[PDB]
């Protein structure tokens, strides 16, 4: 909408390294998948104690988000001139082991206006894959594919570095509201940093005099 | 219930394993096993760091089971694991007879009884012989 | 100091070395991928949880104090003087292998 | 009811610590679930005793209460104008590991008059989440979601300690009835405390004279 009406097919872009400096090939899928699903799974385990009766559970690991999507290829209808084996030559190639490197191709899936995991793209490597050819001709050039991709998370190590810089930075720079107080100024400054800054050490950092030297509009820093 | 006293304070933590061992001619021991929680942040994420830092090697460690004294010994051999998001610590504590075991001493003991040799030999740690 | 008289009495020849490194305050530091050994007396990289460069998986640390004395006051019989040489006590807190961020052993020999 | 007929949606509040001190984001989700489900489970192990006098089974651990709940989002009907990616940029964020600390967000599900397990809220963290987009557009703004949440119990330690002191706070203050006796007054004091309060300690702690001293309306204090 808002400009024109034309289909935006999804694109499978593959690299060789994690960061994306070395590019492999790329392919755009005909016949958009009609369903995508992203499945989360966070594993817990119930902590045990013999003293108290408080009941909590322990965060163990976070199994990465998986993307399940299915594709269909056809080379029979008279708009479809290209064979489906040159199109499946790259789904089998880009979702398997690289020839020189032992690792797979890091497979960044994208769609025109769809945010995947709060980002415009979905990195990750193909966990499994299955092509099931359901229609042939006389010498059996294949004519249907029914591909069943599935991926994992595998974001780059840099992208993951900047996302924890926008959350809990090094320095806070909290403001001073009206009728303020240092037990409440150090309580909102300890929410930016998530590190529970004390009122006394917040007072020593700014070198303020009397534990009341804020004047409703000045900025005092927490570390 | 079961209350772990260390250095006189009742030391509210979470014991996942406690085993008190006591034999017939050996120094009785007691293994603890704790879990230091990491996944619940905030005020009680560094306040549990203050409670494990009080576990220095050689401290009065007292175990009480159903308002009776269970173990009452000094601490040896604090091991901590830290695999993944798990972070456990393992304690051991030995009786007052641990003060007698690894130091080579030499005495003579002329003109003494079987008991006066030995009740004056256990007395160097504060162990009171009953015979 | 030069020795007056050692003696290797039917030792393995490797058994003799690490019974002679223990009495000299040295350790071996053997190197693989070479035949070079740097013997150096008993005397950083900063791997941290925040640090990106090294990925950690498990950190076991035992922290025992059973077989750790504080003195090692060793002394032996001087043949010439016959005084049983004055007790060379060694302070604990010199050569600290574990430096945190936050009982007296004594023999006497007849020799 | 009783005042008006407007709906009350469910609201998913998030924090960062175990307690409520540090608030994270907080969304309310349209199109109520139609059905909730909270499953309890307690694990028992059978005693294989050799003496063969009795058959019994121990209590090991109680599994945390898990809540299952299924949502749906849609933005193409002309009342629905907010795109569903702005509404799913919060569920995908709050049900995942936070960038600040490296942990989940300690969610709290609430409904207008629904009372969860015994409280007006359901604390806990997200075990599971799966979004499955089914419709799209020409440029593929999604505009159909079908979310499948699943949580655990995990309450805070101040709330769990407060519910413990409301049951047997180590004093009893037992009234005596007409035609009473100290073995009966110890059974009625051993039910307030659940500790078998052994009647000779009752007459010593309250300064009884002759084991029949109470007079049909006076109180006896029982500690432990």
């Amino acid at each position: 909408s808002l400009l024109e009406r034309g289909l935006s097919k999804l694109t499978l872009n593959a690299w060789k390294d994690r960061e994306g400096k070395i590019p492999a090939g790329s392919m755009s899928a005909m016949y958009n998948p009609e369903t995508i699903q992203l499945d989360y799974q966070t594993r817990f385990d119930t902590e045990d104690t013999i003293n108290t009766a408080s009941q909590s559970n322990r965060y163990v690991i976070s199994e990465p988000v998986g993307l399940n999507l299915t594709l269909l290829f056809d080379s029979q209808m008279p708009g479809n001139t290209t064979p489906i084996e040159t199109q499946l030559a790259m789904l089998k190639s880009l979702c398997a082991v690289d020839a020189a490197t032992g690792s797979p191709y890091f497979l960044r899936i994208t769609w025109g206006k769809m945010r995947w995991e709060n980002k415009g793209w979905f990195a990750g490597r193909a966990r499994d894959l299955s092509v099931t050819y359901t229609l042939f001709d006389r010498d059996a050039t294949p004519l249907r594919a029914t591909v069943q991709l599935s991926l994992v998370a595998d974001e780059s190590f840099v992208i993951q570095q900047s996302l924890k810089t926008q959350s809990a930075p090094d320095r806070a720079l909290v403001s001073v509201p009206d009728l303020a107080s240092l037990p409440l100024l150090a309580l909102s400054a300890g929410g930016v940093l998530a590190s529970s800054v004390d009122y006394l050490s917040l007072a020593w950092d700014n070198d303020l005099d009397n534990l009341d030297d804020f004047q409703t509009g000045d900025f005092l820093r927490a570390t | 219930h079961i209350t772990l006293d260390i250095a006189g304070q009742r030391s509210t933590l979470g014991i996942r394993r406690l085993r008190v061992q006591q034999l017939i001619n050996e120094i009785p021991l007691a293994q603890l096993e704790l879990h230091i929680p990491t996944d619940n942040h905030g005020a009680a994420d560094n306040a549990v760091q203050h409670e494990v830092s009080r576990f220095t090697l050689g401290v009065r460690v007292g175990i009480a089971q159903d308002n009776k004294p269970l173990f009452d010994g000094y601490l040896v051999q604090k091991k901590m694991q830290l695999k993944g998001k798990e972070w456990s610590v393992r304690l051991e504590a030995r009786h007052a007879l641990q003060k007698l075991t690894f130091l080579p001493h030499s005495r003579v003991f002329r003109q003494q009884d079987d008991s006066t040799v030995m009740k004056g030999l256990l007395q160097s740690a504060g162990v009171k012989l009953t015979q | 100091s030069k020795h007056d008289q050692l003696l290797q009495f039917r030792l393995s020849d490797w058994q003799f070395i690490r019974s002679r490194l223990l009495s000299t305050n040295c350790w071996l530091l053997p190197d693989a991928a070479s035949d070079t050994v740097v013997i150096r007396p008993l005397s950083s990289r900063t791997l941290a949880r925040d640090s990106h460069d090294y990925t950690l998986y498990e950190i076991n640390l035992n922290f025992d104090n059973r077989f750790t004395p504080d003195s090692l006051s060793l002394q032996g019989w001087d043949i010439a003087a016959q005084r049983l040489t004055a007790a060379q006590k060694s302070p604990a807190g010199a050569f600290r292998p574990w430096k945190p961020a936050g009982q007296d052993y004594a023999l006497a020999f007849s020799m």
